[PDB]
């Protein structure tokens, strides 16, 4: 794709290190600060159940595909202004590759 | 004789732009070495260095303070309440070689200003003019705070820096950043979830979590919330003091406000003890990497 695809062992530690404080990926997994990210890909932004999303995350309604997802992670507030996810973003393509790839796989 | 007088002296014909360049270097490098401390980055540690180099000030005789860039002398450098800041010192030695004209004092503080702005905190006006001072101006170890205390040690420790209750509560919101490291200080854990982005999480956590006091492995006690955060005695003490607690509630409610008090305080912190002639330039507001297309 336009987005490459990378190491999923790496993506894994990046996720455990940078996203885990707020998010789970396992199925049924509990929302935290952030929604449970299971079956993220293929869903529209703002759909996780029994999680309260800023109207901004709902009103953007984008399908989460590895591509719009990568633009998002680079800078969550530029992408969905008003979003309340407090992340600075991943400025590194590998990182983005490595993570997405991991996610791809973890949120099946 | 009255106290010592420290006049800020601009670096020989330098100007904003010369200083926006230093920022950019620091800023970028924070973008580059992002793996530090499990990907927290060098953000938290540089803001902590900024605070420690300034926190030695004594308003009664005007000694200590940012002015002299004395943290660079072993005495100071080796102060045990300074453990872990060597990591912040190293991160800027490179940049110092790049710009050898800027004084040590101007670098350590510009650095904390960069880190706050770069982590999406408010803008912090900043001024230059700190001048380097002989090894003799090095403050003895022990002018920095203990963690293991209560609201009253806090209120008083701060009158020495000339800060009030609102300024002390605002400054502490910086505890949203980083975490404590047991090898550095006997405490362990983060205050919150977004350790590298500047918000008012510090205050919502303080009041919405469920804290239980407990002992760490270093054998010290701390307050742990079920959620994985910790609070030091001195932080918890902020909600046990009726007066600290209403400022804490203000701030948990209104980030702008916090953002405005913090900037006023942080800068007041960094300029303490320094006299600016009436001819010095107005404080600078630097642009972020974001604002510059980066
Ligand atoms: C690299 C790390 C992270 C990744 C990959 C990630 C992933 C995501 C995604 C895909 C969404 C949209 C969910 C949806 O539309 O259903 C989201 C929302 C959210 N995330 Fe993150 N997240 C990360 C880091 C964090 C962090 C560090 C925090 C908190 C400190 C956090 C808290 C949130 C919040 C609160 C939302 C909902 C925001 C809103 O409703 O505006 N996430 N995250
Ligand atoms: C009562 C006064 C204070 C006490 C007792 C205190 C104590 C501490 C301790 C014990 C740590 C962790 C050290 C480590 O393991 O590296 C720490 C970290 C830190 N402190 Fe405070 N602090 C105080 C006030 C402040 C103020 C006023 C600021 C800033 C404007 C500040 C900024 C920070 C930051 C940003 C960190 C995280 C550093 C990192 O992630 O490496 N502290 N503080």
């Amino acid at each position: 794709t336009e987005f490459k695809a990378g190491s999923a062992k790496k993506g894994a530690t990046l996720f455990k290190t940078r996203c885990l404080q707020c998010h789970t990926v396992e199925k049924g997994g509990p929302h935290k600060v952030g929604p449970n990210l299971h079956g993220i890909f293929g869903r529209h932004s703002g759909q996780a159940e029994g999680y309260s999303y800023t109207d901004a995350n709902i009103k953007k309604n984008v399908l989460w595909d590895e591509n719009n997802m990568s633009e998002y992670l680079t800078n969550p507030k530029k992408y969905i202004p008003g979003t309340k996810m407090a992340f600075g973003g991943l400025k590194k393509e590998k990182d983005r590759n490595d993570l997405i790839t991991y996610l791809k796989k973890a949120c099946e | 004789t009255t106290p010592l007088v420290h006049v800020a002296s601009v670096e020989k014909g330098r100007s904003y732009e010369d200083f926006q360049k230093v920022y950019n270097a620091i800023a970028l490098k924070l973008r580059e070495d992002d793996e530090y401390d499990n990907y927290i980055g060098y953000g938290p540690v540089l803001v902590r260095l900024a605070w420690h180099i300034s926190g030695t000030w004594d308003k009664h005789d005007n000694t200590g303070g940012s002015y002299g860039g004395t943290y660079r002398f072993k005495k100071e450098f080796n102060d045990p309440s300074n453990a872990g800041l060597q990591n912040g010192f190293k991160f800027l030695e490179p940049i110092h070689k790049e710009f050898p004209w800027i004084s040590s004092g101007d670098l350590f503080s510009l650095g904390g200003v960069t880190a706050v702005q770069e982590m999406q905190g408010p803008k912090i006006p900043w001024r230059c003019g700190r001048v380097d001072t002989p090894e003799d101006t090095t403050p003895d170890n022990g002018r920095l705070p203990d963690a293991d205390k209560d609201a009253g040690y806090v209120r008083t420790f701060f009158q020495r820096l000339n800060m009030n209750d609102r300024e002390v509560v605002a400054l502490m919101g910086a505890h949203a950043l980083g975490k404590t490291h047991l090898k550095n200080s006997g405490y362990e854990g983060p205050w919150g979830a977004a350790n590298n982005v500047f918000t008012n999480e510090f205050y919502l956590n303080l009041l919405n979590e469920d804290w239980k006091l407990e002992k760490n492995d270093a054998n010290n006690e701390q307050w742990d919330s079920k959620s994985g955060y910790m609070m030091l005695p001195t932080d918890y003490s902020l909600i046990q003091d009726p007066k600290y607690l209403s400022i804490v509630k203000e701030y948990a409610n209104d980030q702008d406000k916090f953002f405005k008090d913090f900037s006023k305080a942080f800068e007041k912190l960094l300029e303490n003890g320094i006299t600016f002639p009436k001819d010095a330039p107005s404080p600078f507001i630097f642009k972020t990497l974001e604002e510059q297309g980066l």
